């Protein structure tokens, strides 16, 4: 039985709901455990407080940039970067979970949550998860964006670990 | 260079031989005097970075020079990379890569991808930058000509 993750997401501060994530560890084992060791921040870093700093609608919410927090940064729990796992699993549509990267085996913590079905993306991005519950708040994050990904307002991750 | 059609869009164009000739005529009647400089600035208008490099391609000898110029467009190449970080993907759909100093100076981008950027709305501009890089090797290489 797959690992579960949660995030308690906020807008300028105030809550918003919360999000809950199945991570497919049978499948890519590594990149699982990464981001559920980043989400309980048991390794002494992860993602309590930072933010989903590019969003675009009909598309995808990306956050996990921790340490510069614009897409620039980022690290995994096995360095700077780890390679790509496979690609066993594809952008089927909504709520699937994937590695943001810069190119081929530089995944490190950033990460989106597919809004649509995005099949361009196949064998790019790693596929690693899924939202089981709390569609409604990535619906209502995707408010928040514009179409080159800008914010107009913090949305954060005020709070996060493990359920299951 | 890229040019806008009857319809309204900026749309490619392949470089003209006589622009092309006319460059490699400058050249043999001039070397790198200074002069050239300015000859090159106006034969590029709306060139991509394939146009310009064709242009850079066709001189014939002043393998000095050239050498010297490709040194400087290679140190504003990677000095772009230091004051643009890559930002993590996935590329939305109607949206290009940012491009490295490798794809500004056409080493690593292709042709579609150069009209991709001269084209986007903000347009990302990467013919006038290299045409810019170019200049300043050119500036650089013309002391060997006074």
């Amino acid at each position: 039985v797959n690992p579960t993750v949660f995030f308690d997401i906020a807008v300028d501060g105030e809550p918003l709901g919360r999000v809950s994530f199945e991570l497919f560890a049978d499948k890519v084992p590594k990149t699982a455990e990464n981001f559920r060791a980043l989400s309980t921040g048991e390794k002494g870093f992860g993602y309590k407080g930072s933010c989903f700093h590019r969003i675009i609608p009909g598309f995808m919410c990306q956050g996990g940039d921790f340490t510069r927090h614009n897409g620039t940064g980022g690290k995994s729990i096995y360095g700077e970067k780890f390679e790509d796992e496979n690609f066993i699993l594809k952008h089927t549509g909504p709520g699937i979970l994937s590695m943001a990267n810069a190119g081929p085996n530089t995944n490190g913590s950033q990460f989106f949550i597919c809004t649509a079905k995005t099949e361009w993306l196949d064998g790019k991005h790693v596929v690693f998860g899924k939202v089981k519950e709390g569609m409604n708040i990535v619906e209502a994050m995707e408010r928040f964006g514009s179409r080159n990904g800008k914010t107009s307002k913090k949305i954060t991750i005020a709070d996060c670990g493990q359920l299951e | 260079p890229i040019v806008q059609n009857l319809q309204g869009q900026m749309v490619h164009q392949a470089i003209s031989p006589r622009t092309l000739n006319a460059w490699v005529k400058v050249v043999e009647e001039k070397a790198f005097s200074p002069e050239v400089i300015p000859m090159f600035s106006a034969l590029s208008e709306g060139a991509t970075p394939q146009d310009l490099n064709t242009m850079l391609n066709t001189v014939g000898g002043h393998q000095a020079a050239m050498q010297m110029l490709k040194e400087t467009i290679n140190e504003e190449a990677a000095e772009w990379d230091r004051l643009h970080p890559v930002h993590a993907g996935p590329i939305a759909p109607g949206q290009m890569r940012e491009p490295r100093g490798s794809d500004i100076a056409g080493t690593t981008s292709t042709l579609q991808e150069q009209i991709g950027w001269m084209t986007h709305n903000p347009p990302i501009p990467v013919g006038e930058i290299y045409k810019r890089w170019i200049i300043l090797g050119l500036n650089k290489i013309v002391r060997m000509y006074s």
